[PDB]
């Protein structure tokens, strides 16, 4: 079964004209690496639109996990392949499956700011309130991380809008960490709790004046 | 043992993708991956491992080393044996955490990653026939091919409202004359190097030092 | 009646001390200049909180318009004065009044940028969809002028996604006019119709080639 | 005719507040007031009027001019007679279309809305003793009073990432030394200038020429 080492190469190769004579020399679609990566896992994170079509058309495991607990569905929403995202789920792609850090696509895709990708993940049934390790929903990532558009999106799928993390602290706290206070107002707009501290006892209010952003602090001030 | 050249490099490539795995190279034998992240307990370099494979050789581990950057974060960077780099062939790199939870994974291939230096010697004078302005400049200094540059000049007028006009330049062009500026108006003239496809690729260098203009008037 | 013009001076120069001596003088609270602009259009103007309650404590009128239509709440959510806002609107300003552009102040506000002045307008009833001259509702300013936020926070109040002005242009079409893809993303969200052309005959999709941003051209031809 | 000083001064307070009717003056002694706006038909300088009041004197018009922006919008503006600025009195500004709609309308004080020009003559160097960088300027030309401006100099590293530090300057401080830089790293510093509260006001100036610098090591 030499073969399956070969596919793996190929596969994050995107050598697409190799890929299909292993393939059809009984090559298995499920070889694994060091890592246990299937070439579906390649695939999705070259972004082979090509390659991931033909792996899942035999039968790839759609929800192959590595050793990681990163899924195929997991690299293309990190690396922001919404073309390969449609696929997988397509296929049956888990929308909620979690790697070791907790992190659900919708985490990973919130985190590094793939509007499009957040709406398709939403739209194919992600858990909008999913915890990661940190005890973070990606309204939490997507709140420090300043993206706004995310922000509402997830909003607008039923959010929690005061959900703490292992510290306590809202998305309310995290947009006042990082001074955007845009987000700042479309958080108070959905129901967001000034008065609301974390384990440290620190509320938004408190958080802005230790940051020096008194200019954020007088808005959480007023309501 | 701080190398200014890098890191130069490196906070430009930073602020343009976050959060990110950075790779480039400078001379396309050397190869460096890099990425920043707040500064979090007594995390250091021992707390991430990273892997990289490339070609039929094993999966190899290369030391990571750490610095504080200019803003407060922490900059974690391997820098991977020049006996390793080899360029044409997917290159799979991995950083996962100490508990062995996933933080990077990534395929590059080095001969698309090359981040040159910025372009020198930029001068601008007002055509002796017509006002237009003709910008001119020197390639990336030390860039191997310099027939496989291509350029990109930036046109902006006043502070704060920049990029008024992004110019594509030609391969191997080190010469750009501009005819639409309007008369009696200061602009502002700089440029960028980067490889041309397909056979390299990268990322867009530095802009060059700036060069002023004053137009003249009836335009 | 002399004393009318000095209170409409005082006022406008936040004399403070000079307006409560004028107004316990017998001077008009509702005195005109040139314009029928009232001293609580220059109070509102100005930003002065302390003469905008004086004066609205002693009748002035909330709704005064001056000949160009302009009341002091459309000067307050021009300006940004949130705390303004929020005084005139408690003694019953009229939140949708139009001026001679038809613009209400959630036009005005909205076009400015001042996300919680938007807020504040819907949260005392502004017709979200309410229409100017050029029958565009404070989502196309929103969307013209990319603020995504007060987009976010007009759409979650029951703004018309789909809303056509005079020209048949709809918030995707002025979205997609200005390079605004994030918020190209957030009206997609919403229910935005990528098929959907103007008078002139051209969609969303057309007006981005038009532009030149293919980037976002490709954007609403996948969904 | 066209006065590239003002043009100048005028792109910057644009980029700052779009859409806004933005005055200032430079020597007290004058003042201009402009607007943006895209360019829309035939509507030129005659399709706005732009009314004026101050103290007790009758409502006064000015002259609106027109010309296009280097984005391509069009700037419509009043430079007011200099026999009217007066500071220390409210002016109450009114831009109405034609049709009599509204379009602007503003009250302001002409000594509240100074713009100086930018802060030259910037120099960086390291002290002998320790590491520390000293910043030195001069105030900017042609101003009438030195002693109640106050600077703010900006403190980048690298493109694209800037404004790692702004620095506030005490009044009539023509230094700065910076002692939290760290080391082998290559900043660059400019400085900005503007009237200092209450007697005046206004806006901050377009930043100084820049200059770079390479921080020593063991920092």
């Amino acid at each position: 079964s030499d073969l399956g080492k070969k596919l793996l190469k190929a596969a994050r190769a995107g050598q697409d004209d190799e890929v299909r004579i292993l393939m059809a020399n009984g090559a298995d679609v499920n070889a694994t690496d060091i890592w246990d990566a299937t070439p579906l896992h390649l695939a999705a994170l070259i972004g082979h639109l090509e390659i991931v079509e033909v792996l899942l058309k035999n039968g790839a495991d759609v929800n192959a996990s590595d050793i990681t607990g990163t899924t195929p569905l997991h690299l293309a929403a990190t690396m922001g392949h919404k073309d390969i995202v449609k696929v997988l789920l397509e296929y049956g792609a888990d929308v909620n499956a979690y790697d070791l850090n907790g992190a659900t696509p919708l985490h990973l895709a919130a985190r590094m700011g793939h509007a499009k990708i957040v709406l398709l993940l939403l739209e194919q049934g992600a858990d909008v309130n999913a915890q990661d390790a940190a005890g973070m929903t990606p309204l939490h990532l997507a709140a420090a991380n300043g993206h706004a558009v995310i922000v509402a999106l997830l909003l607008m799928h039923g959010a929690d809008v005061n959900a703490k993390d292992a510290a306590g602290m809202t998305p309310l706290h995290l947009a006042a960490a990082n001074g955007h206070e845009e987000i700042v107002i479309l958080l108070l707009a959905m129901g967001a709790d000034v008065n609301a501290q974390d384990k440290f006892g620190k509320t938004a209010f408190d958080i802005s004046i230790d940051n020096g952003n008194e200019e954020l602090a007088k808005v959480l001030q007023d309501h | 043992s701080a190398d200014p050249k890098f890191e130069s490099k490196a906070a430009l490539l930073a602020a343009r993708g976050p959060e990110e795995l950075l790779c480039f190279t400078e001379r396309l034998e050397d190869l460096v991956c890099f990425w920043e992240e707040a500064a979090s307990a007594g995390v250091g370099p021992g707390q991430y491992s990273f892997s990289y494979q490339l070609e039929d050789e094993p999966w190899k581990l290369c030391r990571l080393h750490q610095a504080p950057t200019a803003r407060g974060a922490v900059r974690f960077w391997c820098s991977l044996p020049t006996a390793d780099t080899s360029s044409f062939v997917p290159l799979e790199l991995r950083v996962t955490a100490a508990s062995g939870a996933p933080r990077y994974h990534r395929v590059i291939h080095i001969n698309e990653v090359v981040l040159l230096d910025a372009p020198v010697g930029l001068v601008a004078r007002l055509a002796d026939e017509s006002g237009h302005v003709v910008l001119r400049w020197l390639p990336p200094p030390e860039t191997p091919m310099t027939s496989h540059i291509r350029y990109e000049v930036d046109v902006s007028a006043g502070q704060g409202a920049g990029s008024v006009q992004r110019v594509e330049i030609l391969e191997g062009r080190t010469e750009c004359v501009l005819s639409n500026l309007r008369g009696r108006t200061r602009y502002t003239f700089a440029v960028r190097a980067r490889m041309a496809e397909p056979s390299f690729g990268g990322f867009w260098s530095a802009w060059s030092e700036p060069v002023s203009l004053l137009t003249p008037s009836d335009l």
